[PDB]
RNA sequence: GAGUCGGCAAACAGACUUUGAUCCGGAGAUCUCUGAAUGGGGGAACCCACCUAGGAUAACCUAGGUAUCUUGUACUGAAUCCAUAGGUGCAAGAGGCGAACCAGGGGAACUGAAACAUCUAAGUACCCUGAGGAAAAGAAAUCAACCGAGAUUCCCUUAGUAGUGGCGAGCGAACGGGGAUUAGCCCUUAAGCUUCAUUGAUUUUAGCGGAACGCUCUGGAAAGUGCGGCCAUAGUGGGUGAUAGCCCCGUACGCGAAAGGAUCUUUGAAGUGAAAUCAAGUAGGACGGAGCACGAGAAACUUUGUCUGAACAUGGGGGGACCAUCCUCCAAGGCUAAAUACUACUGACUGACCGAUAGUGAACCAGUACCGUGAGGGAAAGGCGAAAAGAACCCCGGAGA
RNA sequence: AACCCACUCCCGUUGAAAAGGUAGGGGAUGACUUGUGGAUCGGAGUGAAAGGCUAAUCAAGCUCGGAGAUAGCUGGUUCUC
RNA sequence: AGUUGAGAAGCUUGCUGGAGGUAUCAGAAGUGCGAAUGCUGACAUGAGUAACGACAAUGGGUGUGAAAAACACCCACGCCGAAAGACCAAGGGUUCCUGCGCAACGUUAAUCGACGCAGGGUUAGUCGGUUCCUAAGGCGAGGCUGAAAAGCGUAGUCGA
């Protein structure tokens, strides 16, 4: 679904305050993009539907970090 | 054959008017069978129990008839039905 | 003149059926109110 | 156990027998006792050309209860109450008045 | 009952004891299916006569 | 411990039982077909198979296997060299159902405002996903005013108060008290909890013994009348031919368990807790939302969809805009019993509850009959008598009614 | 002609029938009629278009919930002095 | 039925009933019905009225019978005959046949019945299905997608 595969960001739900102030019930969605990570260690690319700022943790943390706790929790890469 | 199974698929001699005439006229006979009993396990049952030769086995499955009481509708066991055609000169005997 | 009920064994049970009914997830709790109602029969 | 059975004098109390000694035939299981000789009815019965009945008016022996009966001593020449008396293995059943055993 | 039949017939001997008793059990069918059936305790008597020689088989 | 072969269903057959049946508990055996349904299909209760072992004479049979997914492991190996994907086999586990209770995800509207849109209704109904016998929460980056109190949850108050609100309708605290319950342990590895193995103990699954009344009257029948007794850790129980402490079954009160279950308790064992090492894409901030009683309001505090982004005990957070000074705490790792919520299911006792148009829809063959294609809707129907003693026989009639 | 339709009259209207019948009438090798199986559904389908049709129901089906909606309206509110 | 009280109502009694009742004074309420086009059951009135379901059509004889316009047989007479005839699929579920029956059901009566009660009856290598194959379409390992439920779908494997 339309969540990130390293920080776990689902859609969110929340209002659309108009300036008569009227709730109309939206949704918050991750600002997710498909991004093809190097792994030096494998000598592979790996494909993961990723946050933004679930990059800014994979340029934290190094690919090699985060893949060893998507494997903890047991996903697909 | 499995040694039993040959003493479960004979129910008895079906009495009927008809069941007797074509007994008498016919070397045909009217047993009443279990109700998943192939024509192979009615056909060597007979030649075993009664050391007797089987020609043919035709089969019939019967319904039960419903009975209206009170307590509302009620119904028979449906049963099975097989005629056994023997060679010419041999009867069976109980 | 013909009316609504023209009836047909195999229209029946692909509709109605317990395998129909078990099939689909909203049909899965019909036959849950229905044995929750203690009905005899759950697929008619 | 219980406290009447079938080869048992017994006594009848608050019937319209009353007083009318007789022995248990049959204890049923609804509480009731047929005895012989008291509870006298008579059923008229239509004749089965059958071999199961033949006749006209049959007269025979209805059920009483059981508290509608006492133990009959033959001691005491009274009805009494029994109770049980608990020993190496035997259940004996014992009268109440004299605690002496009912056989 | 159960313990003629236990510890006493072996595998075999309680083997050849249904097949011998199934036939009590087909012969009174086929009586009772006629009238030749006077004595109705031996119809129900050679079922559960059966149900103990696999009884005592089961636990061999 | 003397009768029995369940009920509507009384009779009858043929029988079984003191060499101990029926019946009642504990344990085992059997347990067809469907149904998560699981070898493959399918219109549920059907259809068609495969593999291995054994047995069977041109036909089969017996006992096991054969689902998928997850995790783990062994062997195998594409593009592609390496080895990843994938393939195959083994173990172990999961799925489904259940009235509510619980933690979350998504979330109305009629309605109220005497219209209605902010708001209410209401984070209700409903759908969905997990877990447990409880769950969640929980061991202070918590409150308090310079005095102090120390986890959480729950009840009572503060109080319909402060606040909040088309300052409308409405919504609604906290401080501080009174209680219920009582434990805090660890990330240099712990309490606690699961699994077994045992140590004693207590319950539960069936039972056994269980006191004491006669005469009389009316009557169909006595328990009622009249008289006289008795018992009592048993006297306002059930029903026996009318109203019984002493007739019967019980009750008070004592006893009791081959074999299981469960709780508690000894003292070992393997585990788990357990995430690694006191917490960084974290705290904080800017936009847009949501929550806090609080409609973004001077708006603190908490959560975060987007974008950013620290300090390191001569730090850092809170104390309702904010700043100083004090006070009090250590966030970004966790685990924790009891007090609390609920009752589809058991059992015992109870009722100023109902008594067949009532009370469950349902006292009776009721979620039935019937109505609908279907989801679904949904009835009516108790009483002979103490005992069937349920009317032999006779008469009219159609071997009627 | 069958078949499919449904223009007109009358009957029927408590019907034989919750839309028929009788006598006539339109198409009848086609944009035809039809069996069987399937597909699409409730602010949603489907419609040679009438708001038609979606199980005798349709300017938003049926059923069960919110729910005893709300009703400034209607009707009714039971012994005596 | 009698009697008493301002009233709601009380008291006494004959018959029926055949096992319960509750002076008084307090306590509690599902406490008082003629109306709600109330709700359930029973029952009137309309009224022994309308009707008795196509205007193919019946008439005698005989039988059986408790009784025949209606049943069986016989002699006639009419009617259908691209069906009012023979079959198949569907759908139903024993309605088929025989013996005994007539309460109820049958728009009347019924001895008759698609009705009651009991027995019987449905025989396949070739006819239909299963098995083999696919269409529309459905499901769908993995997979892609989606708050969840789930959607779509490949290999496949169902579906006449």
């Amino acid at each position: 679904s339309r969540v990130c595969q390293v920080t776990g960001k689902g859609p969110v739900t929340g209002n659309n305050i108009s300036h008569a102030h009227n709730k109309t019930r939206r949704r918050f969605l991750p600002n997710l993009q498909h991004h093809r990570f190097w792994v030096e260690s494998e000598k592979r690319f790996v494909r993961l539907r990723v946050s933004a700022k679930g990059m800014r943790i994979i340029d934290k943390r190094g690919i090699e970090a985060v893949l060893a706790d998507l494997r903890a929790r047991g996903e697909k890469f | 054959m499995n040694q039993e199974r040959v003493f479960k698929v004979l129910l008895g001699p079906h009495i009927s008017e008809k069941a007797t005439g074509l007994a008498d006229g016919k070397s045909q006979f009217v047993f009443k069978v279990a109700t998943d009993a192939t024509k192979l396990e009615i056909k060597k049952a007979v030649e075993s129990l009664f050391s007797v030769k089987v020609q043919r086995v035709t089969t019939l499955n019967v319904k039960g008839k419903t009975k209206r009481t009170a307590r509302g509708l009620g119904k028979r066991n449906d049963w099975k039905k097989a005629y056994i055609a023997l060679q010419p000169g041999q009867d069976l005997d109980f | 003149m013909k009316r609504t009920f023209q009836p047909s064994t195999l229209k029946r049970a692909r509709v109605h059926g317990f395998r129909a009914r078990m099939a689909t997830k909203n049909g899965r709790q019909v036959l849950s109110r229905r044995r929750a109602k203690g009905r005899k029969r759950l697929t008619v | 156990m219980q406290k009447i059975r079938r080869d048992d004098e017994v006594i009848v109390i608050a019937g319209k027998d009353k007083g009318k000694r007789g022995k248990v035939l049959k204890v049923l299981a609804d509480d009731r006792l047929v005895v012989g000789g008291v509870n006298l009815i008579k059923r008229h019965t239509k004749p089965n050309p059958m071999l199961g009945q033949q006749g006209g008016i049959v007269e025979k022996e209805a059920p009483l209860h059981v508290s509608n009966v006492a133990i009959f001593n033959t001691e005491t020449s009274k009805a009494d109450r029994v109770g049980f008396k608990v020993e190496d293995g035997k259940k004996i059943r014992v009268f109440k008045s004299t605690q002496k055993p009912v056989q | 009952k159960a313990n003629e039949l236990r510890e006493e017939k072996s595998g075999p001997v309680t083997g050849n004891n249904i097949s011998h008793l199934l036939r009590d059990q087909f012969n009174l069918r086929m009586q009772k299916a006629t009238g030749q059936l006077g004595q109705s305790h031996l119809l129900s008597q050679v079922k559960r006569d059966i149900a103990r020689v696999k009884t005592v088989l089961n636990q061999q």
